């Protein structure tokens, strides 16, 4: 269901973080890897989405790693 | 001009389509807050009473997320412990009021603990 | 190496659910062919007249994909250049007949070139 | 559109190939990476799907790296997990 979608997004999200050179940070990467694995191994949607909030926050906590408005800009212009 | 930089942009645009298509209440809030400049400074914690650090960029954003000592974020409740202003000086909650708000050094930072 | 395999199992299950959701005719063909034992030996190429090798497990599968010198796979046409049996001996296209099928050493390997798409 | 779904799927597939220790084969991996990047940078769904056929063919060509029958058995037994 929705759960399959949340697991797939986490693989994309972790990969996105890897492209962002997060791997050089061993302790942040371990947190990212553990969350990604927990999402793929998740029992119900609450745990999957709660862990996805945590994993995504890694990306949002990174100043300039995403320019959400500039990204959201090419979203709205391209549609 | 780098193919790699283009790939990263392409990968990230698709990422939000998955995130946007999920239409998750908890996910939507943290993404929309970041759009308004309310961004986490650490990983959002999952345990009861684990510390959360978030940027609050302006008073209108503060009022939408903070009621008394409750910060509402990521579809969960958080008890505000401390507020530092843009000069790192503590700001007491009674000071963060509508009448006193221009005199504060925005953005302010809330360190809260998960109540759930 | 226990949790890793559960994670790997989960990643592959999610992968194929996305593939199933895509419902693409060409993707479905290679996935469905592999389930029958018809699997590629190399990356399916995209240049006209580029080499492809595939395992063909039995005559029922062969008849479903090959007609004369034309091999149909991944929503494309391929001209067959070589057939070998499990002993790596050349099987002439004439011997791959319904009547002669039990005398061949299955599975066969077909080497084809990309031509129509 | 469906354009997005193919590009999303290709990131997972490269990641699946990642877990399968493909990077040891520095040519297959370079070939896998080139194919994955072309899908993400593709401008029409024809390229995404054509490149995806090739990229998926890498997994299918790996004898026993996946047991498709074993995997498909899982989906039917899961039946929406």
């Amino acid at each position: 269901s929705k759960m399959s979608d949340v697991k797939c997004t986490s693989v994309v999200l972790l990969s996105v973080l890897q492209q962002l050179r997060v791997e050089s940070s061993s302790k942040l990467w371990a947190q990212c890897v553990q969350l990604h694995n927990d999402i793929l191994l998740a029992k119900d949607t609450t745990e999957a989405f709660e862990k996805m909030v945590s994993l995504l926050s890694v990306l949002l906590s990174m100043q300039g790693a995403v320019d959400i408005n500039k990204l959201c800009e090419e979203m709205l212009d391209n549609r | 001009e780098d193919k790699r930089a283009k790939v990263t942009s392409a990968m990230q645009t698709m990422l939000f389509t998955m995130l946007r298509k999920l239409d998750n209440d908890a996910l939507n809030n943290i993404i929309n807050n970041a759009r308004d400049g309310c961004v986490p400074l650490n990983i959002i914690p999952l345990t009861t009473a684990a510390k959360l650090m978030v940027v609050i960029p302006d008073y209108n954003t503060y009022k939408n997320t903070c009621d008394g000592t409750t910060f509402t974020y990521a579809s969960a409740l958080w008890e505000i412990q401390q507020v530092v202003d843009a000069d790192s000086k503590i700001v007491q909650l009674s000071e963060i009021s509508m009448d006193n708000s221009p005199n504060l050094a925005w953005p302010l930072i809330v360190t809260a603990l998960r109540a759930n």
